[PDB]
């Protein structure tokens, strides 16, 4: 809403301030060309300094949802949503997100009627095994960029309201401010669900005078 | 005692690039003396092809030629070519929908139902058929 | 108008026997990358 908030001067908070002073302050007509021009810089800064990394990043190399494969997208989702230390999904809504994506992959790459390869989302408690089994059932998806329909579906179910906001930026567009700013508080207390478990990525609200 | 999810095929249209076999396999068929013999600058290769015809694109025409009927991908491509189904992304009747919709009624249509809903129309208005004055200015 | 014409199309795999293994491998890698790029372009352009 534009209200002031005091936060610790972390790398993520400094990125927040830089985007506030260079991107978010721009008008609507200037927002989209600016994001197109500074796509690479924004992606690098999100992947390096922010709690919500650029989603299309495989092996540390910036990509796009269109230039990413289904296996890469599923692996990225597991990496960013499933916590290895606790050996469980951070949120059931996130587990449902990943399972719906896998169901869509199965729909895309199945040639005819078949039983779902993931009957219950509880099978995703071992997400590596689930991904292995589904992408062995449909090996063509391992080396196949995302269908554009599937990209649109991915963005829509990232925008799903009855769901915890995803811990990444899927695309840079008019809704980039929403993706960047929404759900920025829980990361302080749940550093285990951060890329490097680093506070500098997360933003912690604090008082400049009370910090003495 | 009180009170299995089924998955449906979805159209994944492939460009049908040539299969690139392993080098040993591709070398076995050709003569061993061809290596370095030809002037590749003087060898002409068809790197791309396409068409627009009575059965849509080269893909759909090939499907009708070889198998005599459209697969899911071919039927969805023909419906898209003929404008039967348009793509929609965004809110639709309140709930958010992303996929094919009927061009006229705008109602969601699944790839499963594309065949059952448009196979007759595609067959009746594709290929050799009675001349349609609407396609040739009355 | 007596416009007779003939063409002969040979299987592409007979071409790949005229090149080295390394050249064929790099060509295959480039074609795979290009096929992925063309797939995403084609599907985007189809839907939009």
């Amino acid at each position: 809403m534009g209200e002031p908030i005091h936060k610790i001067a972390t790398r993520g908070v400094m990125l927040w301030k830089e985007f506030d002073e260079t991107i978010f302050n721009l008008p609507k007509n200037k927002l989209v060309p600016t994001l197109e021009a500074k796509r690479d810089y924004i992606i690098s800064r999100l992947n390096a300094d922010f709690q919500k990394p650029w989603f299309a990043t495989v092996n540390g190399q910036a990509r796009d949802l269109a230039t990413m494969t289904y296996e890469e997208v599923a692996k990225r989702l597991v990496e960013l949503m499933f916590i290895r230390s606790t050996n469980s999904w951070f949120d059931v809504t996130w587990r449902t997100f990943t399972g719906d994506f896998l169901r869509r992959v199965e729909e895309r790459f199945t040639k005819s009627k078949t039983l779902s390869l993931i009957q219950s989302y509880s099978l995703l408690d071992k997400p590596d095994e689930a991904i292995e089994k589904v992408f062995n059932a449909y090996p063509a998806a391992r080396e196949q960029f995302l269908n554009a329909q599937d990209i649109d579906h991915f963005l829509s179910m990232c925008q799903n309201p009855m769901q915890k906001p995803v811990p990444f930026v899927p695309v840079l567009d008019r809704r980039f401010e929403i993706f960047f700013k929404k759900d920025s508080l829980w990361q302080s207390e749940h550093l285990e669900a951060v890329v490097d478990q680093d506070v500098q990525r997360t933003c912690i609200l604090h008082g400049p005078v009370a910090a003495q | 005692n009180g009170n299995q999810v089924e998955i449906q095929p979805r159209a994944n249209i492939q460009l049908d690039f040539p299969e690139l076999k392993p080098y040993k396999q591709v070398k076995q068929i050709a003569p061993a003396e061809l290596e370095g013999l030809l002037d590749l600058e003087r060898v002409i290769v068809v790197t791309g092809f396409a068409e627009v015809g009575p059965w849509g694109s080269a893909r759909t025409r090939w499907e009708m030629e070889a198998f005599g009927e459209f697969s899911l991908e071919g039927c969805v491509e023909m419906a898209w070519i003929m404008g039967f189904i348009s793509y929609h992304n965004g809110n639709l009747k309140g709930r958010p929908y992303t996929g094919w919709v009927d061009s006229k009624t705008k109602e969601p249509v699944d790839d499963k139902d594309v065949k059952a809903k448009y196979e007759t129309s595609i067959l009746e208005h594709s290929g050799i058929r009675l001349i349609e004055p609407e396609l040739f200015n009355g | 108008g007596q416009k007779g014409g003939q063409a002969i199309v040979v299987h592409p795999d007979y071409l790949y026997g005229a090149i080295t293994e390394d050249r064929y491998n790099e060509y295959v890698a480039k074609v795979s990358a290009r096929e992925k790029s063309a797939y995403k372009f084609f599907h985007n352009g189809m839907i939009y």
